[PDB]
RNA sequence: AAGGUAUGUAUCAAGCUUACAAG
RNA sequence: UCUGGUUUCUCUUCAGAUCGCAUAAAUCUUUCGCCUUUUACUAAAGAUUUCCGUGGAGAGGAACAACUCU
């Protein structure tokens, strides 16, 4: 696989590596797999899916769990493990349980709000199982 | 020249003796783990020997690979069947194409099939995982006899009496 | 059989045809280009040398010429389906514009490429068992009680109405 | 480098894992070449290092 | 590249077009 | 003792500068040159644009910004 960095990379990388090499085989299905049946959008939802969750285990391995030094974590970033941007979308206060950058933007929507996987299912109506037609769900 | 091979390279080679001669065929290792693995690891455990060609449409395929030699008995090394792997750049547009046979969903076995000409009616529907190096396709069109006795199975098959590994990426052992 | 090499190497070129050269013409040593240049050297090199008739070959007593082909090139081919056939003197006998007309005056209607290619692609009168099958002057084979019927009713045949004249065979 | 009917590689299933070969990479000593050889191969070269260049 | 193998009618599908207003 | 800011992203007009230490294509008006007519053309002048880029300016953040120029 591309390195892009001609590191020999720090330390532990060797524990981190079967995971990621686990998550980018089930990205690799999650991208080539057909789009029949699959309607038009729900077949790029796994993609925003499988990137959340990847981002995610750096995430919580580097802030939450303190494991990984710092050095591996940029590392980590910079080959392309993990985003930059969503991490620092993660820190601010009210919102770590994010789905993607695209219910943030707030114009790719036309009405120039954001959207409703961004409200508080507690205070939205009671039942509407609504997934978000960007990301996925809520 | 103009000629232009035209599908990627191949890595690893696996010799097999039947009875119509030696095949040597060699795999698409990265284009097609599973099925490479699959194959690599059921000729390494002498899974295939005397094990019959039990299906020729002559000019369109050669099926091996039944121990039952019915049509349906297939044991991968998965335990369940697996998953289809396909290619943009193998498609089925000339003989010497080895691929796995399904009946219909990610249903891959031990079964597998020679084609004998050209099979476009497959593409998409098929993991082609080897080709098979010249000067031995000859000896697996040996298999092609009209002797076909029913729509399938002629009087006496070749039977697989060895398999080599020739070559072996991806470290394995038998069971 | 054919029994095979058994090595592990692939069978065919490393850098999968990346270097196809387009060997179909004179090679390169022995080009018209080749030999001029020998020409030109060799002429070069005796200069101050005057007829010592060592002879040296035929050009050399005192890069035109068929040109070189650049090896690392395949030509783009197409096919010009497009004929150029008179219409009217294909299919009539007559162009209008005599022998001035630009096109062929050819009246050959055989097929084109194309074509080619996409055809390339794709008793009884009882209506009983034949109880005596028995036969009269022109073929009339009937059982023989039921033909002997039939004379009571009428004497000429029933296939065509065929004069029998009392003649019955087998 | 490519025949006609076959449609441009797919860059997913075909290079993506496949590792590039080498670049030209003349070979740089350090004693002689000692500024230049942590950054001279790089694609801009001092782009994060606010000493000798702008910024990003 | 056009300037030459005419164009003008009458029946017979995909290409393209909205996936709508509606007791 | 007090004073206290580089990056990066978007807008905001001004550009008079080798805005660019190099250099595209178009339109018009004339003379060329090939030319049979028209676009493809030729290669000089004049005057215009488009395009690939840049310079200084207001604002909004965010990025260690609290290290500290002052
Ligand atoms: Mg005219
Ligand atoms: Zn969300
Ligand atoms: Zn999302
Ligand atoms: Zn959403
Ligand atoms: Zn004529």
């Amino acid at each position: 696989k591309v390195k892009r960095s001609r590191k020999a990379p720090p330390d532990g990388w060797e524990l981190i590596e079967p995971t990621l090499d686990e998550l980018d085989q089930k990205m690799r299905e999650a991208e080539t797999e057909p789009h029949e049946g699959k309607r038009k959008v729900e077949s790029l939802w796994p993609i925003f899916r499988i990137h959340h969750q990847k981002t995610r285990y750096i995430f919580d391995l580097f802030y939450k769990r303190k494991a990984i030094s710092r050095e591996l974590y940029e590392y980590c970033i910079k080959e392309g493990y993990a985003d930059k941007n969503l991490i620092a979308k993660w820190k601010k206060q009210g919102y770590e349980n994010l789905c993607c950058l695209r219910c943030i933007q707030t114009r790719d929507t036309n009405f120039g709000t954001n959207c409703i996987c961004r409200v508080p299912k507690s205070k939205l109506e009671v039942g509407r199982i609504i997934e978000c037609t960007h990301c996925g769900c809520r | 020249s103009n000629i232009y091979i035209q599908e990627p390279p191949t890595n690893g080679k696996v010799l097999l003796k039947t009875t119509a001669g030696d095949i040597d065929i060699e795999l698409w290792s990265k284009e097609a783990p599973k099925a490479c693995r699959n194959f690599i690891q059921l000729c390494l455990e002498a899974y295939y020997d005397n094990t019959i060609f039990h299906r020729v449409v002559p000019g369109f395929i050669v099926q091996g690979g039944d121990p039952t030699g019915t049509g349906s008995g297939g044991e991968s090394i998965y335990g369940a069947p697996f998953k289809d792997e396909f290619h943009s750049r193998l498609r089925f547009n000339r003989r010497g194409l080895v691929a796995m046979a399904n009946a219909g969903s990610h249903d891959n076995g031990s079964q597998f099939f020679f084609t004998l000409g050209r099979a476009d009616e497959l593409n998409n529907k098929h993991t082609i995982f080897g080709k098979v190096t010249g000067d031995t396709v000859y000896n697996m069109l040996r298999l092609s006899e009209v002797d076909i006795d029913d729509d399938e199975r002629p009087h006496n098959p070749h039977k697989i009496k060895s398999c080599e590994v020739l070559f072996n990426p991806f470290d394995d052992i038998i069971p | 059989v054919y029994k095979s090499t058994r090595s592990a190497k692939p069978v065919g070129p490393e850098d999968m045809g990346a270097t196809a050269v387009y060997e179909l013409d004179t090679e390169k040593e022995r080009d018209a280009q080749a030999i001029f240049e020998r020409s030109q050297k060799i002429q070069e090199e005796l200069r101050g040398k005057e007829d010592d008739k060592i002879y040296r070959g035929i050009n050399n007593y005192q890069r035109k010429g068929p040109i070189r082909a650049p090896e690392h090139l395949r030509a783009t081919v197409r096919w010009d389906y497009q004929p150029d056939i008179c219409k009217d003197y294909k299919e009539t006998g007559f162009c209008g514009f005599g022998d001035s007309c630009k096109f062929l005056h050819d009246r050959s209607d055989y097929k084109h490429g194309w074509q080619i290619e996409r055809e390339l692609d794709e008793c009884f009168i009882c209506r009983q068992s034949f109880q005596n099958p028995v036969v009269t002057k022109c073929r009339h084979y009937f059982c023989e009680s039921c033909a002997l019927q039939h004379f009571r009713t009428t004497p000429r045949c029933y296939v065509c109405d065929q004069q029998t004249n009392g003649v019955f065979n087998p | 480098p490519f025949d006609d009917e076959e449609p441009p590689l797919d860059y997913a299933d075909n290079i993506l894992d496949v590792e590039p070969l080498e670049a030209i990479q003349l070979e740089l000593d350090p004693e002689e070449d000692a500024p230049v050889l942590d950054w001279f191969y790089d694609h801009q070269p001092l782009r994060d290092s606010r000493k000798y260049v702008n910024g990003s």
